[PDB]
């Protein structure tokens, strides 16, 4: 798989080592 | 609607008797284009639920 | 001057494809490897040009309109285009426009000129110190304000052998009176009267003038060792503009790539 | 407006604040300094040949006057009101000095008292229909002062003409100087004075005892676009050094922006004066005096949430601040 | 029928040429250096000459 005008990205609570331990 | 599609080129050329009417031709077509991205990003919610 | 040259003709329009070329630059904005599309007066892609040449017994030396634009191209070898002339009603009544070469300067003369019957730029004196110098064009101008000279440059007017080297495109429009001038100079090599490639015109120069041009006209650089002269070897193109939107692909550098005609 | 802790009350409108986090405000980075810059001109423009001439053209054979490369002063006939007709509907006249145009188009001429008002974009009139009208993109105004104790002669000012007839409409920024007849009934004239057949040309009979309607008055009109091209002729401003690692609001010949100004490392022509991104906003701005090339790239960017426990337990709080790097914090 | 708290009575003297410039937020000769209305001017004129 595969601008600053008030734009803005939120990252995520479970980042992608913990998913893999789950 | 508006005379530009900068608030710069409006205020810095016009005068205050003006210039409150092409802001409002500018404020009016954003808060649409706002609008229907909360409502698209609203029902898309639904089927990633 | 008031008598025609001795090579007058008739002609058939004869045409040829012109493929790809006749892209250019349609604003001032850079850009870097993006997609954009732009609504600008362009040339069609895949259409028919026109195809005139020039020898020592035919010469193509026509009036022909300014409603459409004009895409001038031309391959030489000894620079025997020596400018062009633009001009709505061809005498003192209104302004016209004179585009001569000196091989240092071009310059842009604007004025009320007096045209002859048929105007030519006949180079003598071939014995020594050439020079190619100004000279049966025009005989009076007065009352204008337009006067305009160029950077200087060094062009060469020599003759060389192989290949016909020295491809010259050219694209005049006036909107809103802002006569634009687009130039691109590229070797290719010629095997059938037509080039191929993808290469851009960049912007030259950019004048507000403001008259009305109906017809248009260009020099011939002439040889003799008004009748008595004879015209050398050459070869241009005539095409017409329309108003049709196109693709700019371009790259990481900064420069158009390819186009798409929509 | 004291402490974070009371600041989300006035968010969440309660005193009683639940644990969790909560958004209140975003950053507001103050510039400090302004850029502005314009390249070096130190010509005056001719306005003594427009205004202050003896005698003018006429609105039947006008003939457009250019004016480029100079400085415009324009705080001495805007200032002063020493002109009868002075009406702006497009440019606010307070501020052209720091404002920059490429050229001005001038067109000096006279006409009647009767004939100045009905100049207008879009509105009709006799000067409107067969002398001059302006087009609906005008970005201008017009300077009309009364001249009827100079320019009136005892026995009629015949210098100057006009036109009263004309067979076709026109189209705007046109000249019409020709001397064809009119033909208003069905008989062809064919250029000879007779029935229905009227000759347009008309000189002024100008004299100081005439009405308020017929007076002379000395006018011009002045077209220039605002903000369409790089600009030549702007009005006495003062320069600024060039700052960096600073984002400030800079000036330059109107690109006007809020950001910092770094050196660009790509390619560019001589002939770009600015460069865009795919979202349409300005990335790099040309330097009118030295041959630098700067980028750019705004500030004032982030949002502010407050982590806090509940207030029936304790009351010191913590603040977050989301997204942004706190070595400029 | 609809009455308020204070009229503010201002009188002074112009000339003929002076009776279009007095306007709520339009520049002229005497807005700048005299008398000018802002754009909460809420009243109109008596003049006679």
């Amino acid at each position: 798989v595969t601008k600053f005008n008030g734009l803005t990205v939120l990252p995520p609570l479970l980042t992608d080592e913990m998913i893999a331990q789950y | 609607g508006a005379i530009s599609s900068v608030l710069n080129d409006i205020l810095s050329r016009l005068d205050p008797p003006e210039a409150e009417v092409q802001i409002d031709r500018l404020i009016t077509g954003r808060l649409q284009s706002l609008q229907t991205y909360v409502t698209q990003q609203l029902i898309r919610a639904a089927e990633i639920r | 001057q008031c008598v025609n040259l001795r090579t007058r003709t008739q002609l058939p329009p004869a045409y040829t494809n012109s493929f790809t070329r006749g892209v250019y630059y349609p604003d001032k904005v850079f850009r870097s490897s993006v997609l954009h599309s732009t609504q600008d007066l362009f040339l069609p892609f895949f259409s028919n040009v026109t195809w005139f040449h020039a020898i020592h017994k035919r010469f193509d030396n026509p009036v022909l309109p300014f409603n459409d634009g004009v895409y001038f191209a031309s391959t030489e070898k000894s620079n025997i285009i020596r400018g062009w002339i633009f001009g709505t009603t061809l005498d003192s009544k209104t302004q016209s426009l004179l585009i001569v070469n000196n091989a240092t300067n071009v310059v842009i003369k604007v004025c009320e000129f007096q045209f002859c019957n048929d105007p030519f730029l006949g180079v003598y004196y071939h014995k020594n110190n050439k020079s190619w110098m100004e000279s049966g064009v025009y005989s009076s101008a007065n009352n204008c304000t337009f006067e305009y000279v160029s950077q200087p440059f060094l062009m060469d007017l020599e003759g060389k052998q192989g290949n016909f080297k020295n491809l010259r495109e050219f694209v005049f429009k006036n909107i809103d009176g802002y006569f634009k001038i687009y130039s691109k100079h590229t070797p290719i090599n010629l095997v059938r009267d037509l080039p191929q490639g993808f290469s851009a015109l960049e912007p030259l120069v950019d004048l507000p003038i403001g008259i009305n041009i109906t017809r248009f006209q260009t020099l011939l650089a002439l040889h003799r060792s008004s009748s008595g002269w004879t015209a050398g070897a050459a070869a241009y193109y005539v095409g017409y503009l329309q108003p049709r939107t196109f693709l700019l692909k371009y790259n990481e550098n900064g420069t158009i790539t390819d186009a798409v005609d929509c | 407006a004291l402490d974070p802790l009371s600041e989300t009350k006035c968010t969440l409108k309660s005193f009683t604040v639940e644990k969790g986090i909560y958004q209140t405000s975003n950053f507001r980075v103050q510039p400090t300094e302004s850029i502005v810059r314009f390249p070096n001109i130190t010509n005056l423009c001719p306005f003594g040949e427009v205004f202050n001439a003896t005698r003018f053209a006429s609105v039947y054979a006008w003939n457009r006057k250019r004016i480029s490369n100079c400085v415009a002063d324009y705080s001495v006939l805007y200032n002063s009101a020493s002109f009868s007709t002075f009406k702006c509907y497009g440019v606010s006249p307070t501020k052209l000095n720091d404002l920059c145009f490429t050229n001005v188009y001038a067109d000096s001429f006279v006409i009647r008292g009767d004939e100045v008002r009905q100049i207008a974009p879009g509105q009709t009139g006799k000067i409107a229909d067969y002398n001059y009208k302006l087009p609906d993109d005008f970005t201008g105004c017009v300077i009309a002062w009364n001249s009827n104790n100079l320019d009136s002669k005892v026995g009629g000012n015949y210098n100057y003409r006009y036109r009263l007839f004309r067979k076709s409409n026109l189209k705007p920024f046109e000249r019409d100087i020709s001397t064809e007849i009119y033909q208003a009934g069905s008989k062809p004239c064919n250029g000879v004075e007779g029935f229905n057949c009227y000759f347009p040309l008309q000189s002024y009979g100008f004299q100081p005892t005439n009405g308020v309607g017929y007076q002379p008055y000395r006018v011009v009109v002045l077209s220039f676009e605002l903000l369409h091209a790089p600009a030549t002729v702007c009005g006495p401003k003062k320069s600024t050094n060039l700052v960096k690692n600073k984002c400030v609001n800079f000036n330059f010949n109107g690109l006007t922006g809020t950001g910092v100004l770094t050196e660009s490392n790509k390619k560019f022509l001589p002939f770009q004066q600015f460069g865009r991104d795919i979202a349409d906003t300005t990335d790099a701005v040309r330097d009118p005096q030295t041959l630098e090339i700067l980028d750019i790239t705004p500030c004032s960017f982030g949002g502010v949430s407050v982590i806090t426990p509940g207030t029936n337990t304790s009351n010191q709080v913590a603040v977050l601040y989301q997204g942004v790097n706190c070595t400029e914090v």
